[PDB]
């Protein structure tokens, strides 16, 4: 059902030439492991929507797991898979207060 | 986390600059006091040469105060030569520390009434917004309350 929805939405992206932003939650597994960043097999315990999306972006912050973490305030997106540019991460300012990221 | 860590050394200072001495007051207390007064009354706060004790009622207070030059001697004798008054008050269940973590970071008093410049805002809005919006804008300036001078 849920790869179904994902090729649904790969099809309508196409369809209206429109970016399609999809959000997904991390599976469960994660949480046991919890000594790594985010991976593309986390997502693949839940559809299988890894083979239809063309861009991935993962929500990590440290600060959520360390409450004393140095990087308090600092939320990293991790590109997870890209079919038109690099693999890597960005760090954005996480404003709480304001539900608002910054550069 | 975090916030635990910025707990207990908090705690650990407000002991080591004053509720030892508190909990001094509150042992000698138990020594001065007689019979059915030592369970009933006890030192809530110390701030220079000022005790402030907490009695269970009105009519304990009264006990207290009684006795209170020879609370306020004993203690003086026993190292407290900065103590010079005593202030006695009734106190029912109300729990000190309780209430200090409960009112700890910044009194919270919430103060809500409507502005006049918020109703004077909302009417210049009013003058650009569609018959719809207008409307309400006008009630909800028509709700805030000020009548000054």
């Amino acid at each position: 059902e849920i790869a179904e929805i994902s090729r649904s939405l790969k099809a309508l992206a196409k369809e209206l030439n429109v970016p399609v932003v999809a959000l997904s939650q991390l599976n469960r597994s994660l949480e046991q492991r919890a000594d790594k960043r985010p991976v593309n097999s986390d997502l693949r315990e839940s559809g299988s929507i890894e083979q239809d999306a063309d861009l991935i972006m993962f929500i990590y912050r440290d600060e959520v797991y360390h409450p004393d973490s140095p990087l308090k305030g600092t939320a990293e997106i991790i590109i997870g898979k890209q079919r038109n540019g690099p693999i890597g991460s960005v760090r954005l300012t996480f404003q709480g207060h304001y539900s608002r990221f910054d550069n | 986390t975090a916030t635990d860590e910025l707990i207990q050394a908090s705690k650990l200072k407000q002991i080591q600059e004053h509720a030892k001495a508190i909990l001094l007051i509150n042992r000698q207390l138990q020594d001065i006091l007689p019979k059915g007064l030592k369970t009933q009354v006890r030192a809530a706060n110390v701030r220079g040469g000022n005790l402030v004790l907490e009695a269970a009622s009105a009519a304990l207070k009264m006990k207290v105060d009684y006795e209170r030059l020879h609370i306020l001697t004993q203690l003086r004798q026993n190292g407290f030569g900065h103590l010079i008054s005593i202030e006695v008050r009734v106190n029912p269940e109300l729990y000190r520390q309780s209430k200090i973590t409960s009112e700890d970071a910044r009194a919270a008093n919430p103060r809500p009434p409507l502005s006049e410049h918020a109703a004077h805002v909302l009417l210049a809005i009013a003058d650009q917004a569609s018959d719809k919006v207008k409307k309400r804008l006008q009630s909800l300036a028509r709700l805030a309350k000020a009548n000054q001078k």
